[PDB]
């Protein structure tokens, strides 16, 4: 029993597992397709920088609590707290977590440290806080992109932006690499993958993957496909940041 | 099942006054300043001693008079047949830490390494009874391998009481029976006890017996350990020149 | 006017030089912030490009400045303060300064006494000298008779008036506190 | 390529291959050294009830009237002229804090470190700020001890320009009780390199230059013919130490000369290690006597 | 010199933003923004923001009251709201707000726990209502309560059945059923300066430099569910009846708003 | 940690295809494998790769299966990053790396084709097997993940689950029937259990078994998980640095080849040992 | 906050007064302080104060699903808290060593000695059993805890009463203290610890040490005993080198001490029952 | 290469250090009192001759015999290597003519009760005693080096006994 939260029931299982049906399968679609994206920077006020990204059922926030005092040893730091809201996903999980939140946090840190330049932020730790309000597909990639937007918004220095993209594998007889999928295409899947890069200098920053199976050539095609997707996505984020800067110019 | 057959034998096939063959070694891990290994039967303790070194994050605890002993305990999950989790942080491993710490702060002769950490670490890979004493003895061998001054082999062992007799170096079976078990750790040269734990019900007049029995068992353990240590020192010196 | 972005190139080294908020790669410059760029021009005709997030564009309290601050902590040695107004333009980035013992009056007497010059929770204005190196500890000085405390609250809750050089009094009741009054 | 797996073989103790039956006096804690009229105690013992009692495992040494012990593993205690190699850990406003295999944090005062060339006037705040940009945290210094404090720490300095900061080279960390106390720890071997043998357990191995004080970093490449030698020396030292024998010029030179047939990599496999060490040991023993 | 700068406006019967000491800021909601959840509600008062997600699960009741479906609230003030919070476990303000929400849920009796029992002694619903702050510019309790009520009206639950042969229950995620709520508790906040000056909907700074705070929940049928009065410079009934009146007015306003929304869907 | 000039030395060495240990860029070092160390476990193993010593215990317990997958059992992983590795670990500082390694080990086994869990089911929805794997760190000398994986595989190969018949009866009475034949205990296949492979990039050349001194010199490291066939289960990336898109492909190809070699060698060794028998005496920590 | 340091003056004076066998308040070495046992209104509450050290003890019950290894006998849950009012240093989550050692010692002493009947408190073997927890709270800290904590736990577990229950098959019926009379527990023997403090490496030994004597002592010997001379636990802490005869003598002391404490406890319970049988919600006993 | 004795002697520069270190490592000062050591060191710092050799008590003379035995050993070891050295001179280069003087001075006496015992001037006594205090500091550091503590405390106590009134007065030029 946790003594910092309200006394609820010991255990509680959802009703779906007590359902009786064969859930609907997506079917067919254009494998090289992308979902409609709404990205805006400057949402939040009390934060030095914030960003919001929506792509399908995906809805993610990210905030940046800026430099907070705390060469190669007087080099900056950034600690990232990824956190999915307990009201996202078919199932409920207590707020704490401790299994996958931390894995995806490590991912964010490993994909952001490269882009950000921390020599200019010594003796300092940037607190990045991501929040996943709704899961609807590629989540870690949206989180990378949102953290990048929030940083670039707060005005921390960089080398280039971070663009993510999530892929899945169709378990059909002719397995094709499915780009920017949905929670259904991702739970009914064999393999999953996530790329994240800096498109100007064309360098990966952090990737990840897993598989009921696969093979070298397939993974390579997946990689290049995710790279192309991130390239085709970059301009949206560019325009979003420009727009927020214009609003700032307007305020004064 | 039974503990003392009417003849005097135990289950394992040893009388009350004897114990199981300890098989040890000194020098397991070289990336450290002192290491050891011991199997006091099926048990398998493993000690490490990162030597008297600097304190970081001073946090105003660097004693200026003497040294700072920091001993950590750990009982692996797969130690017992019943799997358990959270081997560290528990309310028992920390008690074991306190015990080991107040023993070796007594023995380790800290007055010569002021403002310095002596980091002792103990991991128990397999437990079949007598789980504290194996760790005491492994940490002792470690300390010695690390050339850390120390008054005397702080030798430990356990005793118990069954059918009006005293047993030496209990195992898990008679440790689970619930009978009185008295573990201790003493310094042989002086005849002084550095630690005395004990847990079960028994009369008082039946105390001297188990007490002296545990003491004698610890003396025997001393003999075995010192033979090991002498072999080790002799081999090392011979190799030097 | 054009707003830039942390990845887009801006110019060759042959057509400008980095001023701030940028970096360099092979034969090119590349921005590093979301903001507005500006290429100033010297009489030398070689432009200096820079990028700025004009939200908090830039401030710098230089030596010969007159900066206000608030007295938080004190000691028999020095009194620490927080920077609020650099001149008259506030700065939400409150910098942290210090005032030494001897650097309190133009007379430089050692007879000075902090507890009779300053108190925690009053506003002064002073002249910075040293920027600082590690923690950017501003060192402020009040070696002048038109410097020091201006507003100071009373024993509990009343604002006092600067009667004389080292005296202050509350208007409601009568009680002579001691400070390094300004002017 | 080539990968190999192998089960663990059991040791062969007693070092019977030698057959010495030493003429020493070994002891262990609780052991009672000779109790006589007024015998002075040294490092490795203590007193109880008018009885001299050992404290550490090793051989006892009885100088004319002083009884000491010479353990087989310790951390470098500070002497007063011993050279030393050290990896820096901190940069305090006044000095540098260095890590040796010692029971505390060695100290190099800003007053000690030599200056670029011979530009010696005095130490000021400008030097206090160059205190970092020159001797970065994590770098290495080859110094010699200046003095030992009552708290145990070691203040060390740099007598000349032969000392100071080190180039690129390579390093090894062994036990400090495996380097013979002798002179000229700074060797420049004919093999094509040079070596520094700390009175602590830090050995440094650097290619030998041609000009003959670290104030400039010659971050140039190194000819293959001068990196293969360094790597072979590194592995030979690891061999020697893994077999618990002393370490100095002739030992390393002869292990080198032994490890030419066996290639630059196959001389860590315990069999090759052992045979090289045996050859070297035997030839030292027979040649010296 | 914040307090003085603020007293100037206070005595000019205004505030430094343009509010006439007795009116709130732009209040807005958004319903059904989230699919993964049974009920979802976004609320925002100008800069302040809150979001409630209410999930529904099964659970076994207690032994004192088998016919009681649990309703468990939890408030989350993550570090991205304001810098006064740090990554880690919940602090104090989150916990206080959680207990406030629970006290409300339990006293207003907006919902009958009995309306959540399927098979007493064996099953009963558990409504995990998780609230999350996103900008703590001030007055977080009003937003929390209002978002809770909104989402808790949005929530429509499935229907379950029991099979005696299998001795288990089955769900019908196609058919559903809304959730009946009787009372519509709205919360109205107040900040009390030195003695007699009560401002409504106090933002951040106004709460930082205040002598006391107050919150009052006012059900529709002229009743009160909670009078949260943590410390303060003191009050007499005369400075309290006025607050109750203003609370009734705010009740009217926000209920009209919520009705317009649920009807614009 | 270490200096800058040493890093220059090491990187030019790699670029020259030599290393302080005088080995190339595609060469591991003698890895001492052992199995059947501990006795109270249903499986165990130990690895000593240079100066990293890993122990692995495997316990086959009986537990409830997972509602979404009652037709088969499950593997759980715990990782004790004992402070005995480096004193900078304690009851709280090693949790980070332990969690990382455990999450990896899970990600290696959400594959459905590695350990045939269907073989671990007794009675669906009613009883099942559970493989509690317990990794125990004792040194940290680099190439940690590859050694941990090799140990996991040697432990699985050395796992001996007993046969049990769980017979139902009315009025809620259940009975378990053992087979009094410790020699007749089942064995799970490992022909698909994958090995990890850690390719660290130094300069413009990639390297395997990245010793510490070389990890500090690097900027990225690609973890691959290969099976003896040639497929790539997992493909993760770790490092506070960047990584090009083309080098990924070379890394993957090299991981494929190294996995083939590694699995061949391991299979041969462990068949050898299983052949020998109790004559081996099980030399461990002695 | 922090504890005020100890002056060398007090230290030397104490060591000398020990050498001369003189305590401070005026008692001998083989003597406790006047221990008072006061009761509350609710069955199961006891405030025991020895001299200046006050400790509170509450005993509560629940019905819960037992643990599989022991589906017949119930459960018991100790907990001791060191309230910040005991002393400044007792911040939450800081003085954890003392908590750990005390709690382990007390658990061992009471549980493993089999003082109560974990079997008697079974209701449905496999489904529902009792669960008796006991929360001790430290209010004032002047010296000896373990003795106080133990006396409190014992007075409670002997002055506690369960809500009676009836059962038929699986039909279980709980009842209220007003419908029936709660039933007491089942104790076999009441153990209570005894604390000895060693000074000068083992030369001197004291009983019931005050706080200063605990600050200038090197070693602590705890010994649990009954009125029937049955060792339940003994523990040595502080890193001290004692011998055999010392523990033997300390045991021959603990015998008499525990006999007397037990007589007192029994008298206290008798008096409390008499009071409630006459109108009055209290009970008081004095050494 | 050096040996411990060397690192004990290097700390000494104010006298013959070989013989001092041998006196240590043969166990002389480990049985004497505070002042007797001061006297045995006066036997070294003093280098002038006087008219009448003094008469010394056994308690204070005996140690000087062990001193002379160690000196004779050093002399033989020096002659083995043929240093063209003489034994009688080397042995007699150490004048004990002030042992009793220094003893009575360390007993806390009056300079006037001291300048009489010997037919020697005063300035020579002052030089003797100052060199003696320097040598005591050095010997304290040597004992600090080897590891002993009783001996260094002893020598420090001797120092504290010497400096009373005039042997260590201020320099009018200062």
């Amino acid at each position: 029993g946790d003594h910092r939260r309200i006394r609820g029931p010991e255990e509680s299982q959802p009703p779906q597992l007590y359902a009786a049906d064969e859930e609907e399968a997506p079917g067919t679609r254009d494998p090289t397709r992308l979902r409609p994206v709404y990205a805006r920077a400057g949402l939040l006020s009390q934060a030095k920088g914030s960003a919001y990204l929506e792509a399908g059922g995906t809805k993610v926030l990210c905030a940046v609590s800026g430099p907070r005092q705390a060469p190669a040893a007087l080099r900056g730091r950034l600690l990232c707290d990824f956190r999915r809201a307990p009201f996202a996903g078919r199932r409920r999980r207590a707020p704490p977590g401790g299994c996958e939140e931390r894995e995806l946090a490590l991912a964010l840190q490993e994909a952001l440290e490269p882009a950000v330049r921390l020599g200019r932020y010594p003796r300092a730790q940037l607190e990045v806080s991501a929040l996943l309000l709704e899961d609807g597909g590629s989540a870690l990639a949206a989180a990378l992109t949102a953290a990048a937007l929030a940083l670039a918004d707060a005005g921390v220095e960089m080398y280039d932006l971070v663009v993510g993209c999530g892929l899945s594998l169709a378990p059909g007889p002719a397995p094709t690499w499915l780009l920017d999928p949905t929670r259904l295409e991702e739970e009914r899947a064999a393999a999953g993958l996530t790329v994240a890069l800096m498109p100007v200098l064309n360098q990966v920053a952090g990737l990840l993957g897993s598989g009921e199976g696969g093979l070298t050539e397939s993974w390579a095609e997946a990689v290049r496909l995710g790279l192309e997707g991130c390239q085709r996505l970059y301009p949206v984020l560019q325009q979003s940041l420009v727009r927020a800067a214009r609003r700032r110019g307007a305020a004064a | 099942l039974e503990l003392l057959s009417d003849q005097g034998y135990r289950v394992d096939g040893r009388r009350a006054g004897e114990l199981r063959k300890i098989q040890a070694r000194m020098g397991v891990f070289a990336q450290a300043d002192g290491s050891a290994y011991i199997e006091q039967g099926n048990t398998k303790a493993l000690a490490v001693v990162y030597g008297p070194h600097e304190i970081r994050g001073s946090r105003a605890r660097a004693l200026p008079d003497r040294a700072l002993v920091n001993c950590q305990y750990s009982s692996a999950t797969f130690s017992t047949g019943e799997r358990k989790r959270r081997p560290h942080g528990d309310r028992k491993s920390c008690e074991m830490g306190l015990q080991l710490r107040q023993t070796f702060e007594a023995a380790i002769l800290t007055q010569l390494h002021p403002r310095s950490q002596i980091d002792i670490y103990v991991q128990v890979l397999q437990a079949d009874g007598g789980t504290y004493a194996a760790c005491v003895n492994a940490a002792t061998l470690a300390v010695l391998d690390a050339g850390i001054p120390m008054r005397d082999f702080v030798c430990a062992c356990s005793a118990g009481f069954v059918d009006g007799t005293a047993l030496a170096d209990l195992s898990h079976v008679e440790e689970a029976a619930g009978g009185p078990q008295l573990a201790l750790a003493l310094l042989p040269a002086s005849g002084q006890i550095a630690l005395l734990e004990m847990d079960a019900r028994l009369h008082e007049d039946h105390l001297e017996r188990v007490l002296e029995a545990a003491a004698q068992a610890a003396r025997d353990v001393h003999t075995l350990l010192d033979r090991v240590v002498r072999q080790h020192v002799r081999e090392a010196s011979i190799l030097l020149g | 006017v054009r707003y830039c972005i942390p990845g887009e190139r801006l110019c060759n080294l042959e057509e400008g030089s980095p001023g701030s908020g940028t970096y360099t790669r092979h034969g090119y410059i590349f921005s590093s912030l979301a903001g507005c760029l500006m290429k100033s021009s010297e009489n030398g005709a070689l432009p200096v490009v820079s990028v700025v997030r004009e939200t908090e564009s830039q401030l710098l309290p230089d030596v010969g400045a007159i900066v206000t601050c608030k007295v938080s902590s004190i000691n028999s040695r020095f009194a620490k303060v927080h920077i609020l107004y650099v001149g008259s333009m506030p700065l939400k980035n409150s910098f942290r300064g210090t005032i030494r013992k001897e650097d309190v009056r133009a007379t430089e007497k050692d007879k000075v006494e902090i507890y009779k010059s300053f108190r925690p929770g009053d506003i002064v204005l002073a002249k910075v000298i040293s920027l600082g190196d590690a923690q950017s500890n501003y060192l402020l000085t009040t070696a002048e008779n038109e410097l020091g405390v201006v507003v100071a609250h009373s024993e509990s809750g009343i604002q006092m008036v600067p009667i004389s050089w080292c005296e202050m009094q509350c208007p409601k009741t009568h009680t002579k506190e001691f400070r390094k009054v300004a002017r | 390529m080539a990968m190999e797996m192998r089960l663990p073989v059991a040791r062969k103790p007693l070092s019977e291959r030698l057959g010495r039956d030493t003429k020493k006096h070994l002891v262990v804690p609780g052991d009672t050294i000779t109790t006589d009229t007024g015998f002075m105690r040294g490092h490795g013992t203590y007193m109880g009830e008018e009885k001299l009692i050992a404290s550490v495992a090793g051989s006892v040494e009885r100088v004319n009237k002083l009884i000491c012990v010479k353990a087989l593993k310790t951390r470098y205690i500070g002497e007063v002229g011993d050279i030393v190699v050290g990896r820096i850990t901190e940069v305090q406003q006044k000095r540098w804090k260095v890590e040796t295999n010692s029971r505390l944090d060695s100290v190099l005062l800003l007053s000690s470190m030599n200056l670029p060339g011979g530009e010696l006037r005095r130490r000021s705040a400008e030097d206090e700020l160059a205190m970092r940009g020159f001797l970065q945290e994590g770098d290495l210094i080859s110094a010699e001890v200046q003095a030992v404090f009552s708290d145990g720490a070691v203040s060390l300095h740099t007598r000349s320009l032969k000392y100071g900061k080190l180039g690129q080279g390579v390093l090894v960390q062994v036990s400090p009780s495996l380097v013979k106390r002798q002179k000229t720890h700074f060797h420049d071997l004919p093999c094509g390199a040079s070596v520094i043998l700390g009175n602590n357990g830090f050995i440094w191995i650097y290619p030998t230059p041609e000009h003959k004080g670290g104030f400039i970093a010659n971050l140039e490449p190194v000819s293959l013919a001068d990196r293969e030698v360094i790597s072979r020396l590194r592995n030979c030292i690891i061999s020697l130490v893994t077999q618990r024998m002393m370490l100095y010029d002739t030992s390393i030179l002869y292990c080198y000369e032994a490890s030419l047939p066996h290639q630059i990599k196959d001389i860590l496999k315990p069999e090759i290690m052992e045979e090289i060490v045996m050859e070297t040991r035997q030839r030292l023993l027979e040649q010296e006597g | 010199e914040p307090l003085e700068y603020y007293r100037r406006f206070l005595k000019e019967n205004c505030r430094p933003d343009g509010r006439e000491l007795g009116e709130f800021r732009t209040t807005t909601v958004n319903i059904g923004s989230i699919s993964t959840a049974d009920g979802s509600a976004l609320v925002k008062l100008g800069n302040t923001t809150v979001i409630c997600g209410v999930k529904a699960e099964f659970a076994a009741p207690s032994t004192d009251a088998p016919d009681k479906g649990y309703v468990v609230p939890n408030v989350d003030l993550p570090p991205l709201c304001s810098s006064r919070f740090r990554s880690g476990p919940p602090g104090e303000e989150a916990q206080v707000a959680s207990q406030f929400i629970a006290d409300v849920i339990e006293n207003s009796q907006i919902i009958q726990k009995e309306d959540l029992c399927i098979s007493p002694g064996k099953l009963v619903w558990v409504l995990y209502c998780d609230l999350i702050c996103l900008d703590y510019d001030g007055n977080i309790l009003d937003a929390c309560t209002f978002a809770l009520l909104a989402a808790l009206k949005n929530v429509q639950l499935p229907e379950v059945t029991i099979n005696e042969e299998t001795a288990l229950a089955e769900v019908n995620l196609k058919k559903k059923s809304y959730l009946n709520i009787r009372t519509h508790p709205v919360a109205t906040s107040f900040a009390v300066f030195d003695d007699t000056l009560l401002i409504v909907d106090p933002t951040g700074e106004e709460e930082h430099l205040a002598t006391g705070t107050l919150t009052i929940v006012m059900d529709e049928e002229g009743k009160l569910c909670c009078l949260h009065k943590p410390g303060g410079s003191g009050l007499t009934g005369a400075k309290l009846q006025d607050c109750m009146s203003r609370a009734v007015t705010r009740h009217k306003e926000v209920k009209k708003l919520m009705d317009e929304v649920i009807k614009s869907m | 940690t270490l200096s800058e000039a040493e890093k220059v030395y090491i990187v030019h060495g790699v670029q020259e295809d030599l290393r302080v240990d005088g080995r190339g860029c595609e060469d591991y070092r003698c890895v001492e494998v052992e199995t059947d160390v501990v006795s109270n476990t249903s499986g165990s193993a130990r690895v000593k790769l240079g100066h990293t010593d890993i122990l692995v215990g495997v316990k086959a317990e009986m537990g409830t299966p997972k509602l979404e997958k009652p037709n088969e059992g499950y593997l759980e992983f715990f990782v004790d990053c004992s402070a005995s590795a480096t004193p900078e670990f304690e009851g709280r500082g090693g949790d980070d790396l332990g969690t990382e390694i455990a999450n990896t080990l899970y990600r290696i086994f959400n594959n459905k084709s590695s350990v045939d869990l269907k073989t671990l089911c007794i009675s669906p929805r009613e009883h099942c097997w559970v493989l509690y794997v317990d990794v125990l760190l004792l040194e940290c000398g680099g190439n940690l993940f590859d050694a941990i994986s090799i140990a996991v595989k040697a432990a699985l190969f050395n796992t001996r689950i007993p046969r049990v018949r769980v017979l139902e009866d009315e009025e809620g009475s259940k009975d378990i029937e053992l087979s009094d034949d410790p020699y007749d205990c089942i064995r799970l296949s490992v022909e698909n259990v994958p090995c990890i492979v850690t390719l660290c990039k130094i300069g413009y050349r990639h390297v395997v078994d990245a010793t510490l001194q070389e990890e500090a010199c690097s900027l990225a490291s690609l973890l691959v998980s290969v099976t003896s066939k040639g497929v790539v289960t997992c493909m993760r990336k770790v490092g506070k640095g960047s990584l090009d898109p083309e080098s990924i492909f070379e890394m993957m190809e090299t991981g494929k080849r190294v996995g083939k070699v590694l699995h061949a060698s391991l299979q041969s060794v462990v068949h050898k040992e299983e052949s020998l028998g109790p004559k081996r005496q099980k030399v461990g920590f002695l | 906050m922090k504890e005020t340091p100890l002056s060398n003056c007090e230290r030397r004076f104490l060591l000398r007064a020990i050498e001369e066998k003189k305590r401070l308040d005026g008692r001998q070495t083989y003597d406790y302080r006047n221990i008072r046992i006061s009761f509350g209104t609710d069955y199961g509450c006891c405030i025991v104060e020895l001299g200046k050290t006050r400790v509170l003890g509450q005993v509560s019950c629940e019905l819960v699903s037992p643990k599989l290894n022991r589906a017949t006998e119930g459960i018991l849950f100790f907990n001791l808290e060191l309230s910040q009012m005991a002393a400044p240093a007792f911040e939450p989550g800081r003085q954890s060593d003392l908590l750990v050692k005390l709690n382990r010692l007390m658990e061992r002493c009471l549980r493993n000695s089999k003082c109560i009947d974990t079997e008697s408190l079974c209701v449905v073997a496999g489904e529902k059993v009792w669960q008796i927890r006991v929360d001790l709270h430290l209010l004032n800290h002047d010296g000896n805890i373990i003795d106080a904590a133990s006396i409190a736990a014992i007075v409670a577990l002997c002055h506690f009463r369960r809500p009676d229950v009836s059962v038929q098959g699986d039909e279980v019926t709980l009842y209220t203290p007003e419908e029936r009379d709660p039933v007491p527990l089942s104790i076999h023997h009441m153990p209570i610890c005894v604390s000895f403090a060693f000074f000068q490496q083992g030369t001197y030994l004291l009983v019931d040490p005050n706080e200063r004597e605990e600050r200038v002592m090197d070693g602590l010997l705890v010994i649990a005993m009954n009125k029937h001379r049955e060792i339940c636990t003994i523990q040595s802490s502080g890193g001290i080198m004692l011998l055999k005869d010392q523990v033997l003598r300390c045991s021959k002391i603990a015998g008499v001490k525990v006999a007397e404490i037990t007589e007192l406890i029994l008298k206290a319970l008798e008096n409390d029952q008499k009071v409630r049988k006459e109108g009055g919600k209290f009970g008081f006993a004095e050494s | 290469v050096i040996e411990m004795k060397g690192r004990v002697a290097c700390e000494i520069s104010s006298a013959d250090e070989l013989l001092l270190t041998e006196m240590m490592f043969n166990g002389l000062f480990n049985d004497l009192s505070a002042e007797q050591a001061t006297a045995l060191l006066s036997c070294f710092v003093f280098q002038e001759n006087s008219s009448e050799m003094p008469k010394l008590t056994e308690q204070l003379a005996g140690p000087l015999r062990q001193m002379q035995e160690c000196a004779k050993r050093i002399a033989k070891v020096s002659a083995e290597a043929k240093l063209e050295i003489d034994e009688e001179t080397y042995l007699s280069s150490f004048k004990p003519h002030l042992m009793d003087v220094v003893y009575t001075w360390a007993t806390g006496a009056t300079f006037a009760h001291i300048c009489k015992m010997t037919d020697v001037f005063e300035g020579s006594i002052i030089r003797c005693m100052r060199r003696l205090e320097e040598l005591l500091r050095q010997m304290c550091q040597a004992a600090k080096a080897i590891g002993n503590t009783e001996l260094e405390n002893k020598f420090a106590e001797g120092i504290t006994k010497i400096k009373r009134d005039i042997v260590f007065a201020a320099s009018l030029y200062l």
